[PDB]
DNA sequence: TAATAGATTAGAGCCGTTTA
RNA sequence: AAACGGCUCUAAUCUAUUAG
């Protein structure tokens, strides 16, 4: 279970943008479940195999496939060995690039159960955040748009907001998947389409970052797609203007070529580079780039 | 006299005329970009009228802010309007305006009448404006192309402005108990006793009772609870609970309105072994499915909730959440059990998710809301509502029809 | 009734400033935002996984199609789509002939040695894991 | 800026045309017109264009039945509408009704 | 010390472009100014 | 005097071919000695240089 | 320390490849 | 581990309460 997130781990000291391929994956039409049909059945979505093997190679060779159209997009994922968190951030740099590095050197929280950052562990890692931003876009963010998949509680949010400069208005993102809203479609026999976004309050909506589509002509989700509940629990912000920057973020997933996909991308490659984090052995300096993780 | 010819800035214009010109090619149009297509030695000047008057169909001039001031563009536009006027051909010239920096009342004589194709700020569905003038005016594979063709015009699909209404998952809870009773059990209750064996829903609360039902009905299984005072007994309105106005060093909000939820959810477990429905134990919850030939013909409604699948049963079951944070909801989750022959459920988790796996490849929206909306109906007691017991005076009231929700944006359905 | 609002999909830079919703339009229309010349693959993996890995990069070089294009863009090949040389005749291939962390030491040794040792330069090393 | 431009057929409308430009020099306003002031061997079409929106308050349009119909006429008056858009001067486009053939719904519909 | 902060210099920014920046290098010139 | 050396050696651990190029050598035409000729004369080798 | 609930959260597996 | 989703399972924590 432990083999691809424990290499990369080891590969992470010494950079080396690596790619993991099954043998299974390339030739699918070998192998079989030795009474019938090919155990991966990858005849109609061979095409998109090779789509998203070919971007990867390309986003691993120092290629930029897709970019994204003064706010620091800070996603932090908590993941389970004492709790760390690990962050992916992304904005946009003065030469209109999307700057899309890590926010790594996972904080540990001692505590089992506590998803939350202690004061020490969350001013480290906001500081680090706006060192980034200062350091690339030479001007501290309009705004860091931090999201988690947990709610922040009251003293995380007051070491964040007491770490951050002036003239920075710091909001807080909930993002959480599994939310029991099976919305359906009465008239026709097609899902409710990508984009729709239900104000169930000024500060708590319901984004459906998937769904149907008119541009597939087909649906992201098998099923009935699963919204993907936004709470703004902390920080002040419009409910609109966050769906559009999280519909915003669910582009940037290089690790495939998909249209998009259900959740944010950077809170997914935050969990991908937390997880070949804790694989293995500490690591001082993490190399804080995706290439080497996904 | 079938081939097109794109004339552009050199210097400055190079990348879109390539583009343009390979992607016309793939269209099978035969092009003659300049600087793809001039062959190195030949006269170019001598060339180039070749190809204009002898063998080209319609004429391409960008309008870039470079181009419409360049001489060779100009020469090449000027022999095109020679042979517009020869062949008495409407807009033999379709010009193609890719800069934004220009406007159209900067736009030379020679082409300043005709209307020029937009492809200021996307130039997909600018190839897309101009392929629908060449099919338009007829401008001169049979599988490998057309995928190509649909794909300039899906690239910008959107959404149509049309109203479209959606069944939710949510059902609302129409009405409730106006009371919620918490019984001062000290003693009679049994301290090692049960509080989910009780026939009623109830919780023991801080050495109380609470409930919504009268406190003489924990008797047949609580004898003892019998001649209670109903002074000792504390009453709080549902409603202020719900609105959130009530707030107590007794009992805080939040912990009231989870009582609450814990209540409903209590007594949906309750109603349901009454409901003729078996329980299948999923991992956070009860899922409720109906056997195998318990509905005529296995459907409700006209919709079908049990059949047959790889000779085995599937069972379209349903499990109940209540929560009241937007309003007091009940959110259902729609879930497939499978059994031997429709009668015996599956032990095995691995082979039920695998077939409930294989029966969700193919079933969808319409097919999901519809189960979903036949199993409440057939859980309701009257026509518009399914009563759960929360008390032998008090019903908790749980509407048949979902929270219906509206939009102004959708799409084409597929055919 | 609840108003559900709408959130219109944006749209994601492609090559000459281009923008489009899909990646597997944008790309095949347009193309990547920078340029790479190459890339130069190393394969840690067995002779049957090299094997395989050539095959199918020999595959990808030309174009694929889906069973259902309309819903899934078609795969037009890897030098139409990112204009850069990802041939199968330039592989940098390292054989190999706490089970866990011996198995990962194995390809991590191979490809340490390879990228501090040997002089061909690789830009990602495609790990093709055996089954 | 200051100059006259007068727009007419060129094979059949020349009389007129010359006359009236040769009346507007006399009382000394500035002319440009295609059959007095374009230069042989120069761009035609270049050089109308530059005059019409670089040096020229008014802008003239013979409206004989052949005229109306011309190519160059139509391109001349397109841009003049162009033109007339962009400096907002007010009656920059005045046409001339010279023949007693054509009727008010004969002309096209730009300079009814 | 000099020449150790002057190293360290073009040093920390070749190890933070090898591991932050998305761009990749296939070789470093360390263009030394004079 | 040991810029080149030092440098070389702090890039062993992680893995990055590195090539020192002086200003005076990619641009040599501009630095002047001051009363003349260029400091370093590579007028005669520019080829044999870019080689 | 154990139990009974709801709300959050995290982990892994397992199957299908998105109705034309 | 090409990848994204639907589901399934498990565990933990935070509240409040009851028995230790
Ligand atoms: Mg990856």
């Amino acid at each position: 279970a432990q083999f691809h997130d424990q290499l990369k781990a080891r590969l992470l000291e010494h950079t080396i943008p690596t790619q993991i391929l099954r043998e299974s994956t390339l030739a699918w039409r070998d192998f079989k479940n030795t009474f019938g049909a090919p155990i991966r059945d990858f005849s109609k979505i061979e095409g998109h195999l090779a789509w998203t093997i070919s971007t990867a190679a390309y986003y691993k060779a120092g290629g930029k496939p897709w970019k994204l159209g003064g706010v620091c997009y800070l996603g932090l994922v908590y993941k389970k060995i004492q709790n760390a968190c690990c962050a992916a951030q992304m904005f946009l740099d003065n030469g209109d690039g999307t700057v899309f590095k890590g926010e790594v050197g996972p904080w540990y929280n001692p505590e089992k159960g506590e998803y939350h950052l202690k004061p020490k562990e969350a001013k480290a890692l906001l500081t680090q955040a706006l060192e980034s931003y200062k350091e690339q876009n030479k001007s501290y963010p309009k705004e860091v748009f931090i999201h988690a998949r947990t709610r922040f509680n009251d003293e995380e949010w007051n070491a964040f907001n007491e770490v951050t400069p002036k003239n920075t208005n710091l909001v807080g993102v909930t993002i959480t998947k599994s939310k029991p809203l099976k919305l359906y479609k009465t008239e026709g026999a097609f899902p409710i389409m990508r984009g729709n976004a239900y104000i169930v309050d000024e500060k708590k909506a319901f984004l459906w970052t998937l769904g149907f589509v008119p541009k597939l002509q087909s649906t992201l989700s098998m099923e009935v797609p699963n919204p993907i509940f936004i709470e703004i629990n902390k920080g002040e912000a419009e409910i609109q203007q966050v769906l559009k920057d999280i519909l915003a973020l669910t582009k940037l997933n290089y690790n495939a070529c998909i249209y998009a996909d259900g959740e944010p991308v950077t809170l997914r490659f935050a969990n991908k580079i937390g997880e070949i984090l804790t694989a293995s052995t500490e690591i001082k300096t993490p190399p804080l780039a995706f290439k080497y993780y996904i | 006299r079938n081939k097109i010819f794109i004339s552009h800035a050199t210097p400055e214009d190079d990348d879109f005329t390539r583009w343009l010109s390979l992607k016309l090619i793939g269209l099978g149009y035969e092009v003659w970009c300049d600087i793809l297509f001039l062959d190195k030695g030949v006269d170019f000047w001598s060339t180039i009228e070749k190809e204009i008057r002898e063998n080209t169909c319609k004429f391409l001039i960008v309008s870039s802010t470079a181009g419409n001031k360049r001489e060779g563009v100009l020469k090449e536009l000027a022999v095109a309007t020679k042979v517009k006027k020869h062949l008495q051909d409407d807009m033999f010239i379709i010009p193609l305006a890719i800069d934004e920096n220009l406007s159209y009342d900067d736009i030379n004589i020679e082409i300043v009448r005709l209307n020029a194709i937009d492809f200021k700020k996307s130039w997909a569905k600018g190839l897309q404006d101009l392929l629908d003038a060449f099919e338009k005016q007829n401008v001169p594979d049979h599988s490998k192309s057309n995928l190509l063709y649909q794909q300039i015009f899906l690239h910008d699909k959107q959404a149509i402005e049309k109203e479209e209404t959606y069944d939710s998952n949510w059902f609302p809870i129409i009405s409730f108990p106006n009371e919620l009773r918490f019984h001062r059990y000290d003693w009679r209750l049994p301290k090692q006793f049960d509080v989910r064996t009780l026939a009623f829903p109830a919780i023991r609360y801080k050495e109380y009772l609470c409930t919504f039902a009268w406190e003489y009905d924990f008797i047949h299984q609580l004898p003892k609870t019998e001649t209670y005072n109903g002074q000792e007994s504390i009453r709080i309105s549902t409603s202020d609970i719900l609105s959130g106005r009530y707030d107590t060093d007794f009992i805080r909000n939040y912990e009231c309105q989870r009582l609450i939820v814990q209540l409903i959810n209590k007594a949906f477990e309750l109603r349901m072994k009454d409901k003729n429905v078996r329980e299948y134990q999923m991992s956070k919850t009860f899922a409720y499915w109906i056997e195998k030939g318990k509905l005529e013909k296995d459907k409700f409604e006209k919709i079908k909730l049990v059949g047959k699948q790889k000779n085995k049963y599937w069972h379209f079951g349903i499990s109940a959440a209540g929560k009241l944070y937007p309003s007091p909801v009940l959110m259902v989750s729609s879930h497939i059990i499978f059994t031997m022959d429709g009668i015996n459920l599956i032990k095995s988790k691995s082979i039920q998710h695998s077939s409930r796996r294989k029966q969700g490849k193919n079933w969808w929206n319409d097919k999901w809301r519809e189960k979903l909306l036949a199993f409440i109906r057939f859980l309701s007691d009257d026509q518009n509502a399914i009563y759960l017991n929360v008390g032998s005076e008090e019903k908790i009231l749980i509407s048949n029809k979902p929270l219906k929700f509206f939009g102004k944006m959708s799409y084409v359905t597929p055919s | 009734m609840k108003e559900l609002i709408y959130i219109e999909e944006p749209s994601i830079l492609f090559a000459h400033g281009q923008k489009c919703t899909d990646p597997r339009d944008g790309l095949a229309l347009f193309g990547p935002l920078n340029q790479i010349y190459g890339i130069k693959s190393g394969v840690v993996g067995t002779q049957k996984g090299l094997q395989i890995f050539k095959s199918y990069l020999d595959k990808i070089q030309k174009p694929i199609y889906n069973h259902n294009n309309i819903t899934r863009p078609m795969f037009p090949g890897f030098e139409a789509v990112f204009g850069c040389k990802w041939e199968s005749q330039n592989i940098v291939f390292k054989e190999i002939t706490k089970r866990t962390y011996d198995l990962v030491t194995l390809f991590n040794d191979k490809i340490i040695t390879a990228n501090k040792n040997d002089e061909e330069r690789v830009d990602v090393w495609f790990v093709i894991v055996p089954e």
